[PDB]
């Protein structure tokens, strides 16, 4: 707090105006640090009272994203009660659950004009999750092509006047946000900020909206900063993990034969600035991989509603009026295959790149490089047992090829003994979706692919014990998530630091499987040859789940 | 028109050569001589193109922007060319009935200037596009002559759409025409370097969606010129479009595919497309343990694989023989082991021996005249490594005699030029095969370096040493910096260490008899330097055991002085 | 710079070197360029050849990459450098700086001696050669003009009409329509060909309907009404397309661009001003699509159910190629700029109105575009800015309503001008927009008679104007003297009177903190804020004492050899 400060001030920002806000004696902890860091440089104080103030002030979006976000979390959660467990669907309606949820959400809107439009939608309670559904696929849809005829371009001098006339307040040379993540032992050299772009762009996403502002900094590079305003508080577990696959990095990079193909995990930065907004540089062209789904089944004829409404009215076809039932696995083998067959077939994204990039050569290299970091994604995925990954989660660089995600969350309880989280993965161990497959090569992807994911289990067990030394804090902080999560947390005793220790030994064990050649000749990494023969295999992504799109 | 008395050298010999003119009346009226008096079926035209034009037109220019004159000029009079895939700018008419709610409904109040003005515009419009198709191509052809960027993009755009009328009858005596263009017209294209050459009608073949099916030596001799990341396109689509039938064009696919990969010498798609190519398991073992630097379980498992080969079993492919015995000799030139190879190397393997030439030797002079008898008979076909072996010949005949000849520093140079033509046959990008050229150039500059700095002692037996030969500090220790790095290979970790240690013994043995006037203290010993250090990144790879027995040159004089006997127990003790 | 080499006088060069590196370098990364002898080369070869070093390695790269010429220089000053330290200096531009070197080194008659350079840099070092780059970032995405547009065609020998790419030289002969030394028939046969796309592209944008002359009057009196709805409908729609938008839109972008640069080609003027004068009385009456078809952001607040016709290219991109398009630097071309949008100036004000035509037709459209780039960067992009403006201040001068509306945007950026623009750009931009504030200023406030009309625009410019005396670069400072001088004479009141409702939000910066910190620029420019307030008859009298003892104090501290500074030493800084 008295050398650096920028270092800090981002995170004692929010942390001190989140503990002092939603609440004892850490709060005035955490005066002392913004006091002690206010006396010691206090223009870099105020100064940086002015972007946190007016990047909270002016970034509050609008009054039409916040109904199609509002949207398009009632239709994935919709479609989520639709088949999360609710019944065996005969004829179903609303649970008394939804109209309790969103009579009450009129008031989240905004105050005067929805109000009769769309509750003139849901009060007449003709919803019965036949009216309900495609009625919110007719509102995305309006208020998706709304999205469009806006603007691309916002000036910044309309938009947030004080933003622009920023680096005429000349003084102290900020740091760019963004750097101190990133270790670079010398602290010398960090880039500050020179003055802000004009024309802000405008990103409509798939599921959210945000805007992003673009920097110059002094030394002449242009790189941006997605700013989004409503940020879900697990984001801080997604940044804990982005703090834990960036420290292994330094010792995995020393490695030789790590090093000689250069891994080398490249998972994003995000910095906060608010207890609800925070900025991370999503910059210029790279998408999902669902994005790329939207583009081909709209270049096509279809759309997604088609998908899931295929399986939904196949599967509760071979339920009402006629119940064979020869199981749910058998019968979803072969809607899997007719996904497959007569919709989104084979080599769709490969179909993409190859014909989004001139000049051949710049394909190949892409995916020499695509098919290296995705497996050290599985890796980071595979590790510290996640998630299913639905395929608006990752993103892939369309420059060089990189693959970083957000959601990055950890989760169960089907052993009450050894309650806490870091239990299995449901059907497939990780995500090796055919439509990547035939792009990530059958050659690449065994001379590339798994020669890594071998590669980083043996340079990460015996650099000297560095799994234990970083996963003792970096899991106990998810053991105080899983109490905290639920109203239970009260049981802070002796058996939380062996219950740390049962799933240390439980990753350094699960990442050893894939990591030693023990006695015998095999051929190597059989245990990845044998995961990843589990992982592709159709029996296996049929039992999977629909939002996690195992057909692309 | 038709009066053949005259011989036909000439519509050969300058008229195809009348396009380099750089005049434009006359280019215009050759071409014009040309396209009026062919026939004009595109097809009959398109023959014509490869068929026809038997004048080499040796190394020069691109010659396919009179191929799109062959074909631009059989098109048609379209006057409209409706572009159709960008959904154009918001209509006139359309959106001007959107709305039926309020009557505003002007009712002809055209007196204005208006009336001047809106009839204009249709009057206009309506002949301001009228555009033709012949009226279009005339004057994307003058693009062309300035800048051979526009050639490719329109043949590349061109080409697989003429070809989809070639129907079958008609289908293998064009493909085996265009065999006879693209590799053997009785002409070697030197045409260019880095530029475009023959990728035109190189990554358009990639875009016909197979024709493509015969030749595929065609497809791998076009390696000596530029395209190497444009025919990868050409064998890896087979993978994608092949069947079980006829085999031998696949396996042949994938053998000359992977010794492209070869040239390229990125490993890791090689030895994926071996394990997913081969028959035998034990190259998938073998080849699994190479990938991770584990050379000795390599080395037995290929022991294990030749005892199991020649036998009842699947046939082994009749290349992971070669694969077997020449990844053995890989496998035994990274650890160690010089020593064993040299009889294997008689026998066989003529060009092999010279890279056996450091058999824990550091003088060469029992057979300084018995080596160019083979380094003589082996300079046909040059490559820099053996001109390096030849620079090196007179590098030490020159550290034997004063004076010598110093014939290295005009035969070096070109040491450095051919190397910089197998630069510049590779691509452009960063391959790794780049990477031995760079070590090659730091080679160069050790070699005429060397020039330096023994015949700066050579020259100084004026006995004032310890006092102004302070060059050996300042020079030895800048060979201290050029280090390389970490994680390169263990290959030219090697090279660098015993050949800078026969720099090290000409600097040794040049001093034998400056050594009782003395014994400041002059006495090198600083063969411990990349003994030590060679020990250490030895141990970094794999192999403890070696960099075990690569402290066992180190016995010699003491080697004990400043900080060697410090990491020399700090890298054995740790090791 | 090349007559004195081993000359021992430049010790006394050495006060003036970054003050000159720096007034190099933020200029020739942006002079672009002119004909194309020695343009960038001369400033690249100013920067080279000078004699702490940052700045000379960002225009060192592009003596290497562009130029055949500066190569020997650049690597002589390349290789004379090889400490310890060099690596963290380099580092942001290796992956430029080892392209280049990768470029050079060739076997040709090509030359034998920087060849034997570069390999004599890459052998000198050898471990500080290829642990710098890493897998590559850089790659091609079918970018800008790399698209195709696969128009219709007919070839002679086939039956069917078959599709193929009617765009492969839009690169190429961009290329050649721009290079100077180059012969006039490829160049004209170059304009014959890049123009034949744009015109494919507004082909099915040319037909008009059978009643359609009438038809405008009845767009235009549709302006002046209230409730336009639409019929309920729900009906399903294609969606944005975003990539292949952007890249046709971009393209035709550089299509009518390319029309604006072949105008000040000669034997290519005439047919320019032709084609170019069509599509600006071409691309006006689309406008008013724009106008009714955007109308349904009103008339209702929502009804969602409408038409909303179907995603195609708005032609609103005339709002970004009179503004971005001609900041050009030729400049025969601005010309084309004035007369552009004049002529635009009258269609617009000529089918659609004279007093309404300031309300919704295009000029507010494109006058905030002429706002915007006043505060762009790139002093071209300034001096397209304040020239359109003063086309819009002399044909907006007597008819207007409009000009009182958007005053303040007005005075923001022709004040936003003045306020950053560097002291390399050339100052013909500067007192070029001062007098142009003096002559709207003027305008806008000519009816303003006693001393209370200070209601909204009034108050928000004079708060906007007088706030400002402070920051730095006094051509600002001096600007608003000027300013508050020239609008005291027009129902001339005291300036005190123009200031008493913004006096106070003044000197609380001032005062606030109390000096000898918070650098230079805005320290002189408290202290000259503080000239204007005691030059005037009554105001600002008391409880600076403290003030005069710091200012005063700040110049009895002998600033020589003592500290006269807060954190930067005198021995870094000259």
């Amino acid at each position: 707090a008295k050398s650096y400060p920028q270092a800090l001030h981002f995170q004692l920002r929010t942390t001190k105006e989140d503990f002092a806000v939603i609440q004892r004696q850490p709060w005035e902890y955490l005066q002392e640090l913004n006091n002690i860091l206010k006396t010691a440089y206090p223009l870099l104080a105020l100064s940086l009272e002015s972007l946190v103030a007016q990047i909270n002030d002016r970034f509050k979006s609008t009054t039409d994203e916040d109904l199609f976000r509002l949207i398009n979390v009632l239709l994935i959660d919709g479609t989520l009660n639709y088949n999360r467990l609710p019944f065996p669907r005969k004829n179903p309606k609303l649970p008394e659950n939804t109209e309790k949820n969103l009579v009450k959400f009129s008031t989240t809107l905004l105050a005067p004009y929805i109000r009769p439009k769309f509750n003139a939608d849901f009060i007449d309670n003709k919803p019965d999750y036949e009216t309900y559904i495609k009625r919110l696929r007719y509102w995305r849809r309006r208020l998706e092509n709304k999205l469009d005829r806006a603007s691309k371009k916002e000036n910044l001098e309309v938009l947030c006047p004080h933003l622009s006339n920023f680096h005429h307040q000349k003084f102290e040379d900020i740091e760019i946000p963004g750097q101190y993540l990133l270790n670079k032992d010398n602290n010398v050299h960090f880039i500050k900020i020179a003055r802000f772009l004009p024309t802000v762009d405008f990103v409509r996403g798939t599921h959210s909206s945000y805007r992003r502002l673009m920097i110059r900094g002094h030394d002449g590079s242009v790189h941006s900063f997605a700013v989004q305003y409503p940020a879900v508080r697990h984001s801080r577990r997604e940044e804990r993990m982005f703090q834990l696959y960036r420290l292994f990095n330094k010792s995995l990079s020393k490695n030789v034969e790590t090093r000689r193909r250069s891994i080398q995990f490249n998972l994003p930065i995000a910095i906060p600035l608010s207890p609800q907004v925070r900025i991370m540089n999503d910059s210029v062209s790279f998408t999902t991989l669902h994005e790329i789904h939207n583009e081909f089944c709209k270049k096509k004829g279809f759309d997604p509603d088609d998908i899931q409404d295929f399986m939904a009215d196949k599967l509760n076809a071979a339920h009402d009026d006629a119940l064979p039932a020869p199981d749910m696995t058998i019968l979803k083998v072969e809607i899997f295959n007719s996904i497959q067959t007569m919709f989104v077939p084979s080599n769709v994204l490969k179909d993409h790149f190859t014909s989004l990039f001139t000049q051949f050569e710049d394909f190949w290299l892409f995916r020499k490089q695509f098919a290296s970091q995705y497996s050290s994604f599985v890796f980071m995925s595979y590790m510290m047992m996640i998630n299913n990954r639905t395929p608006h989660k990752i993103h892939v660089d369309k420059t060089s090829g990189n693959v970083f995600t957000l959601e990055m969350l950890p989760s169960d309880l089907s052993l009450p003994p050894d309650s806490p989280i870091f239990h299995n993965n449901e059907p497939v161990p990780f995500r090796l979706t055919p439509n990547i497959q035939s792009l990530i090569g059958d050659s690449a992807l065994e001379g590339i692919f798994a020669v890594n994911l071998f590669t980083i289990s043996r340079a990460l067990i015996e650099p000297d014990n560095e799994l234990n030394t970083y996963l003792a804090l970096f899991i106990r902080d998810e053991i105080i998530s899983w109490f905290s999560n639920l109203h239970r947390p009260i049981i802070e005793n002796p058996q939380l630091r062996e219950m740390v220790q049962t799933n240390v030994d439980l990753i350094i064990r699960k990442v050893a499987q894939l990591g030693h050649l023990n006695s015998t000749p095999t051929v190597t990494t059989q245990f990845i040859l044998d995961c990843i023969g589990s992982a592709v295999s159709p029996r296996n992504l049929a039992r999977t789940d629909v939002n996690f799109m195992p057909w692309f | 028109h038709f009066n053949n008395t005259e011989i036909t050298v000439r519509m050969e010999q300058p008229f195809l050569v009348g396009t380099r003119v750089e005049d434009i009346g006359i280019r215009k009226r050759f071409m014009t001589i040309l396209d009026n008096s062919l026939e004009r079926d595109i097809k009959e035209r398109l023959y014509y193109v490869i068929r026809d034009q038997n004048w080499e037109f040796i190394a020069d220019y691109p010659w396919l922007n009179q191929a799109l004159q062959l074909l631009y000029g059989s098109f048609n009079r379209e006057k409209e060319l409706s572009l159709k895939n960008i959904y154009c700018l918001s209509p006139p008419s359309i959106l001007q009935e959107y709305l039926p709610e309020n009557a505003e409904m002007v009712t002809e109040v055209n007196d204005l200037e208006l009336s001047n003005f809106v009839k204009g515009h249709i009057a206009s419009m309506q002949g301001l596009c009228r555009i033709i198709s012949s009226d279009f191509i005339d004057s994307l052809i003058e693009i062309f002559y300035q800048d051979p960027k526009a050639i490719h993009r329109a043949w590349v755009t061109l080409f697989p759409q003429v070809y989809k009328s070639i129907p079958k009858n008609e289908k293998y005596g064009f493909v085996r025409s265009i065999i006879t263009l693209l590799s053997k017209p009785y002409h070697t294209r030197q045409i260019s370097s880095r530029t475009n050459v023959i990728n035109m009608l190189l990554d358009s073949i990639s875009k016909i969606e197979s024709l493509e099916l015969p030749p595929h030596l065609v497809k791998y001799l076009a390696i000596s010129y530029n395209a190497w990341y444009q025919s990868i396109n050409i064998l890896e689509s087979i993978q994608s479009n092949t069947s079980i039938d006829n085999t031998k064009i696949i396996e042949a696919n994938e053998d000359a595919l992977l010794e492209l990969y070869v040239n390229l010498q990125e490993e890791d798609m090689f030895y994926g497309l071996w394990r997913r190519r081969a028959k035998y398991t034990e190259t998938n073992i073998g080849l699994s343990y190479e990938q991770i630097g584990l050379w000795d379980k390599a080395q037995q498992l290929y022991e294990v694989a030749q005892v199991k080969a020649r036998s009842g079993a699947l046939p082994y492919s009749q290349s992971e023989y070669a694969l077997w015995e020449d990844n053995w000799i890989q496998c035994a030139e990274k650890l160690q082991h010089w020593d064993v190879l040299t009889e294997l190397a008689k026998h066989e393997g003529f060009t092999d021996l010279l890279l056996e030439c450091g058999w824990r030797v550091a003088d060469w002079n029992s057979d300084r005249d018995a080596l160019e008898q083979s380094v003589k008979s082996v300079m046909d076909v040059p490559t820099p490594r053996r001109q390096m072996f030849k620079t090196f010949l007179a590098l030490q005949n020159f550290a034997e005699s004063r004076k010598g000849d110093q014939e290295v520093r005009k035969l070096c140079d070109e040491g450095i030029q051919l190397s910089l033509i197998k630069w510049v046959s590779l691509p452009i990008r960063y391959t790794p095969a780049h990477k031995w050229l760079l070590h090659g150039f730091q080679q160069y500059m050790e070699f005429l370096e060397a020039t330096q700095i023994y015949a700066n002692l050579h020259t100084t037996t004026v006995q004032n040493l310890d006092s102004k030969a302070q060059e050996i500090k300042r020079i030895l220790q800048a060979w201290r910096d050029r280090l390389p790095n970490t994680w390169d290979d263990v290959n030219m970790w090697n090279d660098l260490v015993t050949w800078r240690q026969h720099a090290f013994q000409v600097i040794n043995n040049a001093y034998l008899p400056l050594i009782p006037a003395l014994q400041a203290y002059r006495g090198y010993h600083e063969i411990a330097w990349v003994i030590n250090r060679f020990a250490h990144v030895a141990r970094k790879h794999n192999m403890p055991d070696v960099c075990i027995s690569q402290l066992a040159r180190i016995y010699t004089l003491p080697n004990i002085e400043i900080q060697e006997a410090f990491l020399k127990l700090r890298e054995q003790a740790k090791c | 710079f090349r007559s004195i080499g081993g000359g021992r006088f430049e010790n006394l060069y050495r006060s003036i070197k970054p003050i000159l590196q720096v007034l190099l370098q933020s200029l020739n990364q942006m002079i672009l360029t002119a004909r194309l002898p020695h343009e960038r080369e001369l400033y690249v070869e100013l920067c080279i050849t000078v004699p702490y070093l940052p700045f000379l390695m960002k225009p060192l790269v592009f003596a290497l990459q562009q130029y055949p010429d500066l190569v020997s220089q650049g690597l002589r000053t390349l290789e004379l450098c090889i400490a310890e330290y060099f690596d963290p200096i380099i580092e942001p531009v290796i992956d430029d700086v080892s392209k280049a070197l990768f470029n050079l080194l060739q076997p040709q008659p090509f030359n034998h001696a920087i060849s034997h350079n570069v390999v004599r840099i890459l052998g000198k070092l050898g471990g500080r050669n290829r642990q710098f780059l890493k897998p590559p970032t850089d790659l091609t995405e079918k970018t800008e003009l790399d698209i195709d547009a696969i128009a219709d065609f007919k070839i002679n020998g086939m039956p069917e009409d078959v599709p193929l790419s009617v765009t492969p030289g839009i690169q190429s002969a961009l290329n050649i329509l721009q290079s100077y030394k180059s012969d006039i028939h490829y160049r004209k046969s170059a304009y014959k060909y890049l123009t034949c796309v744009l015109l494919l592209m507004t082909k099915s944008s040319a037909e008009f309907p059978t009643n359609y002359t009438e038809l405008l009057k009845t767009a235009v009196n549709s302006i002046k009404l209230e409730r336009i709805g639409i019929e309920k409908n729900f009906d399903l729609e294609p969606t944005v397309n975003k990539r292949d938008y952007s890249n046709q839109e971009n393209l035709f972008l550089r299509l009518l661009e390319s029309v604006f640069y072949a105008t000040s080609i000669k034997e290519l003027k005439d047919d320019a001003m032709d084609l170019l004068n069509n599509l600006l009385d071409h691309f006006c009456l689309l406008q008013v699509n724009t106008t009714l078809l955007n109308k349904r952001n009103y008339n209702g607040t929502f009804n969602i159910d409408l038409k909303n016709p179907n995603f195609m290219l708005d032609s609103s991109l005339i709002l970004d190629a009179i503004p971005f398009a001609l900041s050009y630097y030729i400049p025969e071309v601005r010309e084309v700029g004035v007369l552009a949008y004049k002529r635009i100036y009258e269609k617009s004000c000529l089918i659609y109105g004279e007093e309404l035509a300031l309300s919704h037709s295009f000029i507010p459209e494109l006058a905030k575009q002429f706002i915007h780039l006043c505060y762009d960067e790139t002093y071209y992009n300034k001096r397209g800015g304040v020239l359109g403006i003063k086309v819009l201040i002399d044909n907006v001068k007597s008819s207007s309503v409009f000009l009182k509306k958007y005053q303040y945007n007005l005075a923001n950026g022709l004040l936003f001008v003045l306020k950053d623009t560097q002291s390399e750009a050339p100052s013909a931009i500067t007192d070029s927009a001062e007098k142009l504030l003096i002559d709207l200023l003027s305008i806008t406030f000519a009816d303003v008679k006693e001393e209370d009309l200070g209601n909204k625009v009034l108050e928000n410019t004079l708060t906007d104007i007088v706030c400002e005396l402070s920051n730095a670069n006094p051509k600002v400072r001096n600007a608003c003297q000027k300013s508050l001088h020239t609008i005291s004479n027009l129902t001339g009141i005291p300036i005190v009177k123009l200031m008493d409702h913004s006096k106070q939000f003044l000197l609380s910066p001032i005062f606030a903190k109390p000096l000898r910190a918070l650098p230079f620029t805005m320290q002189i420019g408290n202290v000259d804020a503080i000239t204007f307030c005691l030059s005037l008859p009554n105001t600002f009298l008391t409880f600076n004492e403290e003030l005069f003892r710091l200012l005063q104090e700040s110049i009895v501290l002998a600033d020589a050899e003592d500290e006269s500074l807060s954190t930067n030493i005198q021995k870094t800084t000259e």
